[PDB]
RNA sequence: CCAAGAGAGUAGCACUGUUUGGGAAUGCAGUGUCAAGCCGGCAGGUAUUUGUCUGCCAAGGUUAAAUAUAGAGUAGGAAG
RNA sequence: ACGGACCAAGGAGUCAAACAGACGCGCAAGGGAGGAGUAUGUAUGUGAGAACUCUUUUCUCGUACUGAAAGGGAGAGUGUGAUUUUACACCCGUGGCGUGCGCAAUUUCUCUUUUUUGUGUUUUUGCCCAACGCCGGCCGGCCCCCCGUGGGCUGCGCGCG
RNA sequence: AGCGAUGCUGACGUGCAAAUCGCUCGUACGAUUUGGGUAUCGGAGCGAAAGACUCAUCGAACCACCUAGUAGCUGGUUCACGUCGAAGUUUCCCUCAGGAUAGCUGGUGCUUGUCUUUAAGAAGUAUUGUGCGGUAAAGCAAAUGAUUAGAGGCAUUGGUGUUCUUGUAAUAUCGACCUAUUCUCAAACUUUAAAUGUGCAAACAACCCAGCCUUAGUUAUUUUAACAAGGCUUUUGGGUACAUAAGAAUUGAGGCACCAAGUGGGCCUUCUUCGGUAAGCGGAGCAGGCGAUGCGGAAUGAACCGCUUAGGGAUAUGUGG
RNA sequence: AAAACAUAGGUUUGUGAUGCAUCCAAGUGGUGUAUGUCGCAAACUGAUUUCUGCCCAGUGCUCUGAAUGUCAACGUGAGAGAUUCACCGACGCGCGGGUAAACGGCGGGAGUAACUAUGACUCUCUUAAGGUAGCCAAAUGCCUCGUCUUCCAAUUAGAGACG
RNA sequence: CUAAGCGGGGAAAGAAGACCCUGUUGAGUUUGACUCCAGUCUGGCUCUGUGCGGCGACUUUGGAGGUGUAGUAUAGGUGGAA
RNA sequence: GGCUGGGGCGGCAUAUCUGUUACACGACAACGCAGGUGUCCUAAGGCGAGCUCAGUGGGAACAGAAAUCUCACGUGGAACACAAGCGUAAAUGCUUGCUUGAUUAACGAUUUCCAGUACGAAUCGAGACUGCGAAAGCAAGGCCAGCGAUCCUUUGCGAAGAACAGGAAAUAUGAACAAAUCAUACCAGAGGUGUCAGAAUAAUUACCACAGGGAUAACUGGCUUGUGGCGGCCAAGCGUUCAUAGCGACGUCGCUUUUUGAUCCUUCGAUGUCGGCUCUUCCUAACCUAGCGCCGCAGAAGACGCUAAGGGUUGGAUUGUUCACC
RNA sequence: GGGUACGACCAUACUUGGCCGAAUGCACCAUAUCCCGUCCGAUUUGUGAAGUUAAGCGGCCACAGGCCUCGUUAGUACGGCGAUCAGUGAUGGCGCUGGAACCCGGGGUGUUGUACUCU
RNA sequence: GCCCGGAUAGCUCAGUCGGUAGAGCAGGGGAUUGAAAAUCCCCGUGUCCUUGGUUCGAUUCCGAGUCCGGGCA
């Protein structure tokens, strides 16, 4: 059985990798927040604190929480038979804003905004085509298949 | 190791919160009495015909015991404890570290 | 014309032990030690001094009835 | 692998505290006596542990809790004024839910009935949630320190018996 | 004679026998036999000592008693049908044949309730949408780490040599070194990088519009600040609904809970994979079994094939012929 | 049933009675011992014979040894009181000394012949002391059927050597 | 279907394996176990007199009873003290 | 004690940290692989500013490869108290400068491991009070290991004031009351557990006891077949000539199981241990016998092979034997 | 459009070499009294004037280097799927599903905000 | 845990009824001894461990963490 450090390392994972070493970024820093933003987390390194332990880059959870530096987050971790909601405590470097509900939701009202203005805007305007089907063809020139060895001299291992 | 002997630092007492001068000083220990109340009761079992009646504790595992110091803010009645890691050196002698950019040898 | 006639090597204390739920001691037993102006003596569940205040008055002496019977009790019923 | 030649008769999950649930069962903030004791004939008996009880005194547990304590202690009603020490008033604390109740549309039905539709609304004791609020508790806050507008951590507590 | 017991591993070995018997034998005038009398006794004795022996009792004698003494263990453990139905696993232990605990289980519930599901809530799943790694793969001319040859230079005597003394010479010279080349490679190498997986998200408790309420939120200036932030908002206050034009399916309920058992040695398998030659070996990972089921198939089989089971009937298939 | 014990034979202690040894609940209890070192007690060794080495560091024992370390009560004097402390302070122990027919123990290191092997010879570390006398493949030797001599046709046997 | 045999098997019988392991199961025995104890010793105290005699303890007059250098000078030194 | 391919032993896989195993989430065993931990450190803490490495070249008395000096490069390849791993460069490094935040808390809130206990260890606020700085800011001792219940002891915790009647509305008790000790409290610390959730513990038993366990060794039997034991293949060489009469190196596959190991299936409420005697029968990888092939077989003799298990197959000595061996 | 400046993004923005640059400006550049700061005006501090675009800077260039980027590779590889099937054994095997890295080719080579300026 | 010798020179040990720094002895030269043997004279040298203390002056004189060696718990 193997040894146990709360932030027990791994190979190639919390290294901080492929030219993205270093500080984050101003943009990281201008961000602005409120809360409930299902916002999804990683790790930087950077400091070592507000950092979770393994379960945590890669999963999306709710925050409830703004604080200094730092926010709440809610995940739900999977136990037994049931996912618990944890509350961790990052400073607010090691997390982000996904897309993964945002498309739902803008699709939703840019619709709505459609499906609104379709009747009871003003005007009335075209989206997409239905699925697939079927078709008359006028082709104009069907091959077959020869394959391997005819010049096979001239190709192949050896 | 070594640390202070003096040492500015905070006394939060009634003769006021604040950063203050305190003498530092290192605990030992105001051990134990004859007619406490333990002492009283241990006795009590310890009387009369039997053999011995207790753990008598030998494992030692380390060697460490967590410095105490005493710290005395001046004007403060007051007298702290404050607790260091486990080590097997100590010192407070207010003396200070000198940085080597010279080896004899 | 006033008296005013109440238990000692015991009480106590140490010590030891044993013993107690009883705790810085519930007793007892041993051993040692060993009390009373009597403004006293005893008790008043944290050691003490210290003081009040509170309750009694030990250490000789006898005493139905209501209880027991518990395994082996004896005369004479009642039973399941 | 063990045990198991045969047949009768034996031959092993009991009584029982507090206690948790479940259920019936009683009554209900009381309930349970409870120990006892009385008590008068059916007539052996009798003035019935066991009959009937029957019960003043109550006893006992229960019908606020919190603090080691010292100790305090719940409509901090609601509402209200409120500069709410107070002082007033006196038939739901705040929100989320709610079988429900209401309304309209909805079918037929004379009307009824009223199918069906469409909604409304309503105490968080209907349940739970969610937030104060509340008792004891603790830090006493705010502030340089301390006090008041007011704090601000906490608990087997309290929130319409 | 006697007293004893050496050999036959004699006899017997359910014997004449709880130690017999035959022969055989030790010794047999002495530390010699024995009778009776007398004495030592259990954690005691005794003991020419074997821990012998001590009344078929003896590395603690025997009686009665405490006692039905104690058991993480052996064994047993006494009617029917129905209904539901496991675990070999969780943590801690002076803990490994055991608990506790959790989980699995049964039972007991409790609030609603899906046929309007484009506004039930759910789903071991897809879809989108939306997140995400360093296995497999790649690769070494990229780094890290490894490895083979030449080719092309520099040389600051690597070694060689001639012409030169000999040259920090020349010139040959072969090496070192340089360099680009070049082979072959990694569990704790690695850019890139899979597949296979892994998070989330997909509705009304919603959207907007107003205009509100409130804030010892934002070193403050509100204020017709901004934002923040939340609270509101009769008949939405007021408005506003699931089409695409294009992209699920399900959903023989969901919500929710009470409480007690029985279990903790497993074993078998596709798949991955560790140890070691190996092993029907050991040792893990996933799923499934078996276990704890039989039926049908594999002449034979716990786990292979097929398939699971009310009781039947009639029919046809399964695997398999 | 012997290679065992007993056993004479060997050796040491302990010990002279208000004792030693020793039994015991206790007592004016017991026994050795109705007795006294030609005595008793206690252990070891195991005819005769012959000899019995070295070590006392260790570990015991022993000591009349030392004397001022220590070592309990115990006392003793010291504060409102409790209460505290100090000094006092015993054998023992430290300590010092003895001791091996007490327990037991009793080395390791090099080199060295010009023929030869061989290494007497000589140097080393080191112990309490470093195993003497003796005696062996011996009930003792692991290597091991060790070796040789010897006996047998042929001998892991024997024996004799060797040790 | 057997008599007399017979001893392979019936993993015969034969005896809830004594070995072996385990067991918060035992003992007999051992020992510088842990932890006591019989025991042995020592001290302390005591019974406990009787003497004559030493040391202690008492505070009583304060006596024997106090010189560094440099102050030719008295040196713990204190103080009413001119 | 346990641990454990039996026990023992050893080892520590027992609290543990790391990296790796381990399937690109997550989780995963071995007495697997490769490593660590019991401390260290008043700065090696903390903060600023400054400064930049590992490394390479070129020069520069002494000085040469290696002193310093200096230019000049140079993505850290260093360096960062430490095992290990992470990170990381106008810094996190490194040097300097300054300090005490390694501080103090209503200390809630939070995470990890996880029983969704725990500790441990971490994370996030708020209050202090400091530090540092120009300032934002940072700063609660690099980050990750390096550490400890109940139980007990101990250390630390208002003086100061204002009382009428509590004057923050003034820290608790010690139960008949006083005043004073003494003692108890509340509370937060330290004091220790490494068998690391945390019992005060030596032998010996072949005199032995007991309960069980084939959940476990010690025989057979069972898998395997390393190990042994047997054959090829291959064929470098050998073998006067000579690859192959006969061989057979180097290789390199076979094959077997009268070896030996491994494994513990079974067996412990029983499967009678050695050897040997006897006695049978069987097997063939045929030693002898029948008969063939080759010969580096002239004869001679042997050798090699086939076909063949029908047949045959010893006495002693010594040695328990076995084996050994004359 | 450039410049300037603040950027944001953080390599098509990069190493390397040329070529060229109007303006505004940057820049280099002088100085060191003051302040300031340094062994040192190199840095920095303080002053800022003479010079000078040489450098910088800029822009471009470049069988440049690098990147960037796509294609290519290759449904191979490699996974997923199977009761099935061949296979000494790995394997290999089908059909059902997915799905490479390198290579080479090809192309590409900073983007763009805010404030300021400069006809 | 109390009891304590040792903390000084190489090793080992002191300071008028208030002054302050020891020998030994390793050591290092001499000298002695023809050179030796035997012997003599001279070297050197400490926080008086480690730190505190009375006072015009104080290792004199003093306090103490410590260190360390030993005895019973």
């Amino acid at each position: 059985v193997h040894s146990h450090g709360y932030k027990c390392g791994t190979r190639h994972l919390f290294a901080k990798k492929f030219r993205k070493h270093g500080v984050p970024s101003v943009s990281t820093i201008l961000t602005n927040f409120k809360v409930g933003d299902y916002v999804d987390v990683v790790a930087d390194a950077a400091v070592r604190a507000g950092m979770p332990h393994k379960y945590y880059h890669g999963r999306t959870g709710i925050v409830w929480n703004v604080t200094p530096r730092g926010v709440g987050v809610i995940i739900n971790k999977p136990v037994r038979n049931r996912t618990v909601r944890k509350r961790i405590c990052v400073r607010f470097e090691h997390v982000r804003k996904s897309r993964c509900q945002e498309a739902f939701k803008q699709k939703l009202k840019d619709l709505e905004a459609f499906r609104a203005a379709k009747k009871a805007g003003t005007p009335l305007p075209p989206k997409k085509v239905s699925t697939r089907n079927g078709g008359f063809v006028c082709p104009k020139k069907v091959e077959v298949l020869a394959r391997r060895t005819a010049d096979y001299e001239a190709m192949i291992p050896y | 190791v070594n640390y202070p002997k003096k040492k500015k630092m905070h006394c939060p007492d009634e003769r006021c919160n604040a950063h203050k001068s305190f003498k530092v000083v290192q605990y030992k220990a105001g051990k134990a009495r004859l007619y406490a109340r333990g002492k009283r009761r241990y006795d009590r079992k310890q009387s009369g015909y039997g053999g011995q009646t207790k753990p008598i504790f030998h494992k030692k595992a380390k060697t460490t015991k967590k410095i105490v110091l005493k710290l005395q803010c001046s004007n403060c009645k007051s007298i702290i404890q404050n607790v260091l890691k486990r080590t097997k050196h100590f010192e407070l002698n207010d003396k200070k570290k000198t940085g080597n950019k010279d080896p004899t040898w």
